[PDB]
């Protein structure tokens, strides 16, 4: 479900925030995206990339 | 690499024009793949055709 408060955790990650569709391209290896305060600010889905 | 119990190889395919020496310029090397060996590894060989 996106664009609603929802609390989640992908892999175990855990938090609570919006689920929105992002542009940015991850490289095929990498899994989680961070912010400059090292927060988690974007995620790879794990059942559908 | 070799990395806590694990057996990391990255890659890279840069074409270049300039035969003498190494280039000067960056090319990132990405973890092409993962796989947990880990071994105590000491030495090292090359296998020419």
């Amino acid at each position: 479900v996106k664009n609603k408060c929802v609390n989640f955790n992908f892999n175990g990650l855990t938090g609570t925030g919006v689920l929105t569709e992002s542009n940015k391209k991850f490289l095929p290896f990498q899994q989680f995206g961070r912010d400059i305060a090292d927060t988690t600010d974007a995620v790879r889905d794990p059942q559908t990339l | 690499k070799n990395i806590d119990g694990y057996f990391k190889i990255y890659s890279k395919h840069t074409p270049i024009n300039l035969v003498r020496d190494l280039p000067q310029g960056f090319s990132a090397l990405e973890p092409l793949v993962d796989l947990p060996i880990g071994i105590n590894i000491t030495r090292f060989q090359t296998l020419l055709a």
